[PDB]
């Protein structure tokens, strides 16, 4: 397929990143960022006409996705219509031959979430091939589109949007459905920010959440108070709470990642996922949230000869330090690496790197003949039962 | 590598000496062919 | 196969494992127990651990399913609504159903209760009940000698040409939960701590007892035999020079204390010795209750030619179960190759997928004919409702 | 029009999620599955508006 | 050339006259060893008006070429700093003698 | 798995296309508005050899250790300053996970230092397992005789001659129960 024909869509808990037309040398930041939202005019006959704008205030702003989950599947397929049709019309205005070049056959690469149901993705394929009439479709998961950003085989995907946190173990490029645990999102970061900065509002604490002076401790730190600027350009100073706020969610994710990855009967894949902890989402432009999340993981779930007993047998050694040999799995806890060879993504950050691995997957599979990973039109001639035939 | 002597006096396989022993210079193999000119106005 | 999306559920004595036929993984693996949070709140779900991390007063992890593989809390198991909506996110009335312990032919009832559970309680329009040790034999073998060391115990089932040798199906007591009691019992001085407490005991069986279990062992011979042999080996190594493999520390890091719990190799062996020798824990349990002479389930299968049954079983051994994923199968090979050396033990086992092997066998759902298994219509309830 | 752009795009069955009754003939139960739909079985935003820049 | 480790060998004679000088110096140190109780003497039996002196001429021709490599490789033991320039002047006068 | 490791190769392409972008961009920028690049960058590459491979006297031999005693399994061998310095420099090369060339003249204990390599490091680590030593066919048994007299408890596997005698050894030690293969 053509990378100018490639459409990549990531609806997240607030915003939907859309890119049509890859940058094709290094992949770009997803240029379009809609909110994850579509107005629906309930036409009085019960039919629904779907708009991007509040059409005569009979339209209701239906977010198709918050907390990652599809929360209106028909409005999500019509938000796929709203985005897709917009790509078609905008390339019918800007390019106008793209209906033979970019819109002649759009390999629609849609980023899915763990909380999207089976009937959700089947109705997605139905509306995509019958009502969107899209002959070629990947439903790429957000965890795999995170893990292919450096084709990581075993990792932990922590989708911290502003609203929700997924903890998703990936083993052999595949998600454990029984171990995915979604605990709440930068609103839990905002929540302990409000616990620690009571005098502020949601705009001040959210601008702190998108401030450069936002860290977690586990120089901004040597300063007691630091000054960032509000959305209206007002200088706001903050004490040690700019080293805090994320720490409550850090402990919540940390205990949830421990209870996720220590319950595995396979003692070895636990450590390989334990050393590739990935934390993604529009919140995760916060500095130090991933760092103190790792530090709290090492605080809660790192198996070692503990400092009482390792100090005791440091003293037994000074009588070369041996370690009391434990049997448990989480003995090494580490994070994973981000591809620095994308200057568009080096510049525009890796907080939404799910789109980056989606771009890499799109240049892989679509520019390949491999329809083992996308449904063809003839493959629809098993339908969304061929959606079950085109998974990775 | 244990040896009582290095390679031949002309020494072009100083690469192959250093390549099997070290991961140093196997990327640009054609580097030091101009820089092996040291073994082959006597003062200048 | 046929155009179907069946629901594949394995209900073990401790684990409720659920997904569909068109997904080869379960959508969830929650307990077949519940932290009855106390309102009564039958908290199913593994992490919903965290409620039992509160260890709350009134929170009571009762099982739904006892040690026979049959549920004793069926409407709290109707957990089935929790499965289909909070985990599967589908109507059970949409999809067909495959649900997985063998017996002697008497409780062939529970199906009526599943006529309750799939037609009345959930109105699943068709449900297929499969035999779980026969499902483990399926995922492509016709006859087997299935030993499931699950949470319930060592469940031995002979299977000859697909039929169940009903007199020879023997299920032991000593599996996961008795070893939860055992690991809670022996590391009790080292954890310094020493159903309703199932919120203490099941929670510890979720946090550290399993962390001592997936990390327990079985001796490949008898531990008394391996113990005497390794003591003889260490005496040879000591007397020749002037080391025992059993004197080395398998320390456990009890994370509610962050403390070294030095149990040795023989010590971790001794827990799973009670599955083969439960006379070492209580006098009321014979070595026949252990897995070796459980041989007896081969011999009781000899009455269904008995040596042909022995040929089929002892050349078609099948190993499965949660507590069988504790290291040490070679104990089964040694312990039954001394009671039956005549047919060499060519065993089969899922080694991972072993703890959910009944689910994978029920998933094999994906049979190419609806006539290959008995799929119960609502009319099949109506026929079973008559006479 | 959105449907005109859509039919102008990506260039074919339809499929349904329906009760099938399976055959042995038909079983006295029925069940949902994705059955093959046979042959006889809005608005636009302009882009570069939500473009992050 | 690589056959033996002998501490009692004394006298070395070479007829083939070093087609490879590294082959000659490899077989050269088989006489003197740690614990050598004899006194080593080395002879190269070369006839006048023949070609074997030309290889003996080309012996110390080739021995000077690796003299800037392998006899410059000799002070590189403990990363010396002044031992290079001492061997840069002293070995140069021995190369001047020939 | 075919696809996921296809992307591993594709990630190498997107890196190397960026690397062929950037190194060419570096070669354009670093000389527009000799070999001393190989000095500082190969010092850091020695740190890549220590940590990521697993003054030049200091940055490579950073793990410092000097033990002038022979191994206890080295029995009946003469200790001078060469095989003390030859060991603990190579032990410093062993601790830093570095290879090297023992550029010594001759008679400096090539068998003495290698026995003291395996018998000392292994004495502490006690590994002395499937290690490879390959010597020329001219000196095979002399190394093996020195593998008998200068060190016990290190088993040796040879490879010589007609293929009939190898079938007894290499089917018995097919599973690899040895300390050294002397090939
Ligand atoms: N301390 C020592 N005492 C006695 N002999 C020694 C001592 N060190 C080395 N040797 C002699 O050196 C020989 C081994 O040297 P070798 O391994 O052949 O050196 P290389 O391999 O560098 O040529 C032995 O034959 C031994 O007799
Ligand atoms: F290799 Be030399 F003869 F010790
Ligand atoms: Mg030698």
């Amino acid at each position: 397929f053509r990378q100018d024909s490639i459409l990549i869509i990531y609806p997240r808990s607030q915003t939907t990143l859309v890119q049509f037309g890859l940058n094709e040398e290094t992949f770009t930041v997803p240029e379009l960022e809609i909110p994850t939202q579509i107005y629906r005019t309930t036409r009085q006959d019960g039919s629904y006409t779907y708009h991007s704008t509040n059409k005569d205030n009979k339209a209701e702003l239906i977010k198709p996705i918050q907390n990652g989950e599809i929360i209106d599947i028909s409005a999500f397929t019509q938000f796929l219509r709203l985005i897709f049709v917009s790509i078609l019309s905008d390339r019918a205005n800007k390019n106008q031959d793209a209906f033979e070049a970019e819109l002649s056959n759009i390999p629609l690469l849609l980023i899915t979430h763990h909380s999207w149901s089976q009937s959700d993705l089947e109705i997605i394929t139905q509306y995509v091939f019958e009502s969107l009439e899209i002959n070629n479709l990947i439903q790429l998961p957000a965890s795999l589109a995170a893990t292919y950003s450096i084709s990581l085989q075993n990792c932990c995907i922590i989708d911290v949007g502003t609203h929700h946190t997924d903890i998703i173990p990936i083993v052999d490029y595949a998600q454990l459905d029984h171990l995915v645990s979604s605990i709440p999102g930068g609103q839990s970061i905002n929540d302990s920010l409000k616990k620690l900065l009571p005098q502020w509002d949601d705009d001040q604490i959210e601008s702190l959440k998108k401030s450069p002076i936002f860290e977690v401790l586990s120089k901004n730190s040597d300063l007691e108070f630091n000054t960032f600027w509000d959305e209206k350009g007002n200088e706001i100073k903050v004490g040690k709470q700019r080293f805090q706020g994320c720490n409550n969610l850090i402990k919540n994710i940390s205990n949830r990642v421990g209870l996720t990855l220590d319950n595995i009967d396979d003692i070895n894949k636990a450590k390989a996922v334990w050393e590739n902890i990935i934390i993604v989402g529009g919140t995760t432009s916060i500095s130090g949230f991933k760092e103190a999340l790792l530090g709290q993981l090492l605080k809660d779930h790192l198996i070692i000869e503990p400092e009482e007993e390792k100090s005791k047998r440091e003293e037994e050694a000074k009588s070369f330090v041996p370690t009391i040999e434990y049997v448990q799995c989480p003995t090494v806890i580490k994070l994973a690496k981000y591809p620095d060879y994308f200057p568009e993504w080096k510049k525009s950050g890796y907080s939404e790197i799910i789109f980056l691995g989606a771009q890499i997957v799109s240049k892989q599979i679509f520019t390949h003949p491999k329809d083992t990973f996308y449904i063809t039109r003839e493959k629809y001639n098993k339908g969304p039962a061929a959606l079950w035939d085109v998974q990775f | 590598i244990l040896t009582g002597t290095p390679l031949q006096n002309n020494l072009p396989e100083l690469w192959a000496l250093l390549n099997f022993v070290l991961p140093k210079i196997f990327n640009s193999v054609k580097s030091f062919d101009e820089w092996f000119n040291t073994p082959f106005d006597k003062i200048e | 196969t046929l155009n179907r999306k069946c629901v594949v559920i394995h209900n073990g004595s401790h684990r409720t494992v659920a997904g569909f036929s068109n997904v080869e993984l379960p959508q969830c693996i929650i307990p077949s127990s519940y932290i009855k949070r106390t309102e009564a709140e039958f908290i199913f779900g593994t992490y919903n651990i965290d409620a039992a991390a509160e260890k709350r007063n009134g929170d009571e992890v009762y099982t739904l399913v006892d040690s026979q593989g049959l549920p004793y809390n069926w409407d709290a198991l109707e957990q089935w609504r929790y499965l289909y909506d909070t985990q599967l996110k589908v109507s059970p009335e949409e999809l067909p159903l495959v649900i997985t312990p063998a017996t002697n032919g008497k409780p062939d009832a529970i199906l009526e209760r599943y006529y309750e559970l799939a037609f009345d309680k959930l109105n699943v329009p068709v449900f297929q009940i499969v035999i779980e040790p026969l499902a483990i034999a399926l995922s492509g073998k016709s006859s087997a000698f299935v030993i499931d060391i699950g949470a319930s115990g060592c469940n031995v089932t002979p299977i000859i040409d697909g039929i169940v040798v009903k007199n020879a199906v023997v299920r032991s007591k000593f599996g996961g939960d008795f070893l939860d009691f055992q690991v809670h019992e022996r590391l009790a001085p080292l954890i310094k701590e020493e159903q309703k407490r199932s919120t203490d005991v099941w929670y510890e069986a979720s946090t550290w007892i399993q962390q001592f279990k997936s990390t327990l062992q079985v001796s490949e011979k008898d531990l008394f035999e391996l113990e005497r042999y390794y003591k003889e080996q260490a005496d040879i190594y000591a007397k020749q020079q002037e080391n025992n493999p059993l004197v080395q520390k398998k320390n456990f890091l009890f994370k509610p204390l962050n403390k070294t719990l030095t149990l040795d190799l023989k010590e971790c062996y001794q827990f799973a010795e009670y599955l083969f020798k439960p006379q070492l824990i209580s006098d009321k349990f014979s070595p026949e209750d252990g897995l070796g002479p459980l041989a007896k389930s081969v011999k009781k299968a000899g009455a269904s030619s008995p040596e042909q049954v022995y040929s089929l079983l002892l050349t078609n051994v099948i190993i499965t179960g949660s507590t069988s994923l504790i290291e040490g199968e070679q104990r089964i090979i040694k312990e039954l190759s001394i009671r039956f050396p005549q047919y060499k033990l060519t065993t089969f086992a899922n080694q991972v997928d072993r703890k959910i092997q009944g689910w994978l066998g029920a998933l094999t759902a994906n049979l190419p004919s609806w006539s290959l298994g008995k799929w119960y219509s609502k009319e099949d309830y109506e026929t079973l409702k008559r006479d | 029009d959105p449907q005109t752009l859509i039919t102008k795009a990506n260039k074919k069955e339809s499929w349904r999620y329906d009760w099938y009754q399976p055959s042995k003939e038909k079983y006295p139960f029925r069940y949902k599955t994705w059955l093959r739909n046979q042959e006889d079985e809005e608005d636009i935003l302009d882009l570069k508006e939500f473009d992050r820049r | 050339g690589l056959g033996l480790n002998l501490q009692t060998a004394d006298t070395v004679i070479i007829f083939d006259t070093d087609w490879n000088p590294h082959q000659d110096l490899q077989a050269q140190d088989r006489a003197h060893r740690i614990g050598q109780k004899n006194e080593v003497r080395i002879l190269r039996l070369i006839t006048t008006n023949s070609v074997e002196e030309v290889i003996l001429e080309r012996a110390y021709k080739k021995l000077d070429i690796d003299g800037k490599v392998i006899q410059a490789g000799k002070f590189d033991n403990k990363s010396t700093s002044e031992e290079q320039e001492a061997l840069l002047r002293s070995l140069l006068d021995a190369e001047e003698e020939r | 798995l075919k696809f996921g490791h296809r992307l591993i190769a594709t990630h190498t392409n997107l890196e190397r296309d960026e690397q062929k972008r950037a190194e060419k961009k570096a070669k354009e920028r670093l000389q527009a508005l000799l070999l001393d690049q190989t000095k500082d960058t190969r010092i850091t590459h020695l740190l890549r050899q220590t940590n990521a491979f697993l003054d030049y006297y200091n940055v490579a031999h950073r793990i410092k250790e000097d033990i002038k005693k022979q191994p206890s399994i080295l029995v009946g061998g003469t200790l001078k300053d060469y095989q003390i310095k030859g060991l603990q420099w190579m032990v410093s090369l062993f601790n830093n996970h570095l290879n090297g060339i023992l550029a010594d003249e001759m008679g400096l204990g090539k068998t003495i230092q290698t026995i003291s390599l395996l018998t000392y490091l292994y004495e502490m680590k006690n590994i002395r397992g499937p290690y490879l030593v390959i010597v020329p066919l001219s000196t095979l048994s002399n190394w093996s005789s020195e593998f008998a007299k200068w060190a016990p408890t290190l088993r040796t596997i040879s490879f010589k001659g007609s293929p009939n005698e190898r079938k007894a050894k290499q089917a018995k030690i097919r599973a690899g129960e040895f300390d050294v293969v002397l090939t």
